[PDB]
Formats: C-alpha cells, sequence, structure tokens
RNA sequence: GGCAAAAAAAAA
RNA sequence: GGGUUUUUCCUUCGAAACACGAAGGUUUUUAUCCCUGCC
C-alpha cells in the first residue's frame, strides 16, 4: 500500500536545471528519512542526498553539493529535488527511498520509487519511426514462428512496446536499445506464438516514445503472398 | 573520511542449488550498520537484509547476511532462477553513505540451443531508403553465441548491431539482436542474405536466409 | 558514639 | 578520599543517524570550587 513515485526527470542540456519529486502515498514523509540515490545507465548507485525527520537536516554527497538541494513539503507529502549547474556526469535514473522504522529494519531502505530518468545531452530529441518484422515462408506456415517490431532513430531513451495494449505478455522479448553511430537509438521487440492462431489474431505493437511524444501503433502482417 | 565499500566479486555463475556468497569490506568502522539490496535489471532494488544480519519482513530464508569486523558477507543458500539479480552492499553508518560496485549474479543451466530466425527489411524502410535486415535467436544458453553475415555468399563485418536481453528470470535463457543496417541500394543491388550462427546446441553451424523480392 | 556542615567548571 | 555545582561521551526509547524530548549509565579532569563547626 505503501507507493512512491517520483517524477520530472528527461532531456536536459548541459548547465540545465530540473526539479524531480517524489509523491509519496501509503505513509506520511514527516516521519522517516528520505534519500535520493542514482544510478548511472549500467554502472552501480550512489547516494545524492537525504532529509532527515523533525529537524528537516539534509546532507549531500561530495558530488552534488553546491548544486543540488532537497526539500520535503509535508502538506503534500512530497520530496522534492532541485538540480542546477547539470553535466553530462550527472545523467542518471534518480531512485526516491525511504528509510524504514528504526525498529523495522535500521537504516535500511525499504521502499524506493521505480525511477525516474534524468538525460543530460547538447542534442535535441527524435521520435522513432518504426517497421514490422514479418513472418517470411515461400510454403506453408503451420508451425511456431516469430515476428517483431523494429524501432529505428530516437533520442533519447526511453521507449515503451507493449503487444497488441497488453494482451500479449507470453514470449515477448523487448531488446535493450543499442545506440547507433548515428546518436540516436533503435530497439526491437520480438514475440512468439504458435503460428497455428497466426491467421486468426491480431499483432500489433504499442510503442510510445514521452521525450519525442510519439505513440504509434504498427500492424505487422505477412509477406509477398 | 570518508568510508568505502568494497564489494566481491564484480560478477560470478552458480547453478541451481549452488551456494553462493558476495562480500564487502569497509575502509573503517561501520558498526553492523550495513544494509543489503537485490535489484533486477531496470526495476527498483530490494531489501534484502538490514543491520548487516537481519532479515528484512518478507525476504525468503536462503539469503543471510552476517558480519565479521568489517568484512560482510551475504549468503544465498541455495540458489535459485528467481534470482538472477544485481547485489549491493549499503554502509548507512555515516554520512555521506556508500554503496559498493555490485554483483552480478548470473545462473547455470543447461545448454539450450537458439532457434534462428531472419527476417526481410519491411519495404515501408525501403520507403525511407535504407535497409535493415535483422537476425534473431530466441531462448538459449550459454550467452555467448557468434552471428555471421553473408551478402552473395561475401561474409560481412563492420556494419552490424548486436543487442541481447538479461538472463530469463524463469528459464535463465538469454536472447540476441543481430541488426544489419544498410542502403536501399545494397538491397537491391545483391540477391541473398544469409545469417549463419555457430553455437553449442549446434553440431554444425545453422544458417537461415531468403532472396530479395521472393518474400 | 550522635549530630550539623559546607561548595566552581571540563572530558569520554 | 568524600562531595557540591556545571559540563560533555555513551546506552535504551519517542515514527527519531543530526537537532529536540523521556528514562537511564560509569568513568575523569582541572593544585583553578567545599571538605567546616557542634555534644
Amino acid at each position: 500500500e505503501v507507493q512512491l513515485v517520483e517524477s520530472g526527470g528527461g532531456l536536459v542540456q548541459p548547465g540545465g536545471s530540473l526539479r524531480l519529486s517524489c509523491a509519496a502515498s501509503g505513509f506520511y514523509i514527516s516521519y522517516s528519512s528520505i534519500h535520493w540515490v542514482r544510478q548511472a545507465p549500467g554502472k552501480g548507485l550512489e547516494w545524492v542526498a537525504s532529509i532527515s525527520p523533525y529537524s528537516g537536516s539534509t546532507y549531500y554527497a561530495d558530488s552534488v553539493k553546491g548544486r543540488f538541494t532537497i526539500s520535503a513539503d509535508t502538506s503534500k507529502n512530497t520530496a522534492y529535488l532541485q538540480m542546477n549547474s547539470l553535466r553530462a556526469e550527472d545523467t542518471a535514473v534518480y531512485y526516491c527511498a525511504r528509510q524504514g522504522y528504526r525498529r523495522r529494519s535500521g537504516r535500511g531502505f525499504d521502499y524506493w520509487g521505480q525511477g525516474t530518468l534524468v538525460t543530460v545531452s547538447s542534442a535535441s530529441t527524435k521520435g522513432p519511426s518504426v517497421f514490422p518484422l514479418a513472418p517470411s515462408s515461400k510454403s506453408t506456415s503451420g508451425g511456431t514462428a516469430a515476428l517483431g517490431c523494429l524501432v529505428k532513430d530516437y533520442f533519447p531513451e526511453p521507449v515503451t512496446v507493449s503487444w497488441n495494449s497488453g494482451a500479449l505478455t507470453s514470449g515477448v522479448h523487448t531488446f535493450p536499445a543499442v545506440l547507433q553511430s548515428s546518436g540516436l537509438y533503435s530497439l526491437s521487440s520480438v514475440v512468439t506464438v504458435p503460428s497455428s492462431s497466426l491467421g486468426t489474431q491480431t499483432y500489433i505493437c504499442n510503442v510510445n516514445h514521452k521525450p519525442s511524444n510519439t505513440k504509434v501503433d504498427k500492424k505487422v502482417e505477412p509477406k509477398s503472398c | 573520511s570518508d568510508i568505502q565499500m568494497t564489494q566481491s566479486p564484480s560478477s560470478l555463475s552458480a547453478s541451481v542449488g549452488d551456494r553462493v556468497t558476495i562480500t564487502c569490506r569497509a575502509s573503517q568502522s561501520v558498526s553492523s550498520a550495513v544494509a543489503w539490496y537485490q535489484q533486477k535489471p531496470g526495476k527498483a532494488p530490494k531489501l534484502l537484509i538490514y543491520s548487516a544480519s537481519s532479515l528484512y519482513s518478507g525476504v525468503p530464508s536462503r539469503f543471510s547476511g552476517s558480519r565479521s569486523g568489517t568484512d560482510f558477507t551475504l549468503t544465498i543458500s541455495s540458489l535459485q532462477p528467481e534470482d538472477f539479480a544485481t547485489y549491493y552492499c549499503q554502509q548507512s553508518y555515516s554520512f555521506p553513505s556508500t554503496f559498493g560496485q555490485g554483483t552480478k549474479v548470473e545462473i547455470k543451466r543447461t545448454v539450450a540451443a537458439p532457434s534462428v530466425f531472419i527476417f526481410p527489411p519491411s519495404d515501408e524502410q525501403l520507403k525511407s531508403g535504407t535497409a535493415s535486415v535483422v537476425c534473431l535467436l530466441n531462448n538459449f544458453y550459454p550467452r555467448e553465441a557468434k552471428v555471421q553475415w553473408k551478402v552473395d555468399n561475401a561474409l560481412q563485418s563492420g556494419n552490424s548491431q548486436e543487442s541481447v536481453t538479461e538472463q530469463d528470470s524463469k528459464d535463465s535463457t538469454y536472447s540476441l539482436s543481430s541488426t544489419l543496417t544498410l542502403s536501399k541500394a545494397d538491397y537491391e543491388k545483391h540477391k541473398v542474405y544469409a545469417c549463419e550462427v555457430t553455437h553449442q546446441g549446434l553440431s554444425s553451424p545453422v544458417t537461415k536466409s531468403f532472396n530479395r523480392g521472393e518474400c
């Protein structure tokens, strides 16, 4: 029932400024310590700030003091993180964590937000062009065969793909975006089913790129005759 | 006077039912103010052990932690497939707080051969003057497996990108995407597009393909 | 033996 | 030696790493305080 929901990250240019927030539900933020923990792409976690209860005292990693500043609003049951003078090194996913109850878990962090990704870059955003990958056959199609959407040329991460608006989960594989020399991302999402049910069912993928503010649904079919 | 956490190792791989042990050593005293987390790819971390050794309410019993002075271990009595994750140790003894570089536990399972696929570049993408033939390896093990592209039997190099999923949480299989990127010229220029993969479920290397036009 | 006194500030 | 009067460190707890609070602890420094009268 307890839940933290961070938001407010995205693409920002070097020297720029952001504000993240952390919306608490399930418990009142005034009676625990709230911390922000960031995680670079593919690297490890790093503590950033925390504010402790009653005193409202804050503390910051050496990486970000002077630039970062953590506040809490007990009425909106929200904790915030104003970020100034942003640098490429600051590109990461940002988590807010609650410090558990002293008896229940000491200084352990017992609930975490799902994290909000901050991209520090000079580049400007592009949404993807999405192309279907069709199951290719020159004879009869009575087996299990695969199909998928190619999602090419976009920036920044992330995109979210969903087959038939969430109806299809078994055997779905959304590959991690790889970054082309172009400087844009591109990935492939594949799903497997027995072709016995190919002709009766429909295969649309729900692609969504909120940075670029793009939502596209392509409709995967077979090829020539 | 910042405390630094030194986790060991960076990666490791054990079979199901194996016993596995991670350790973190502290630069200086942290009392028993140490916590351990599990992080599955992409999702947020999860508390496994608080107070260096106490087990968090709800975690399985197979995870335990102990402290020997400044030497902290995290032990998983029986490995299970659900347990492929990345583990971090955290000191909360003083500020600033410090984690380890992280241990990435992989899982050992029987060899599983990939089922291979090739896709012609959709012509909507040929509507845009570029080519993306793409090759696929679904549900296989181990991770290390090699794709070669041929174009009219001409071996290709330096033009293809591979991407691989994380290990599966149920059967601990992998999956790979080799995407060859080319022009609209080079696609209707040559005729056959071969993709050969050499892996250990294969006595001999398997190759799948098609021709251009005849799709 | 039985009473009564008196009286400033620092550190773990 | 025994004290008075002020400080701190530590411990358990308060929704509690600091700050605030409650209940507790056993040490030691300052020749930089008192160890004086009465049947």
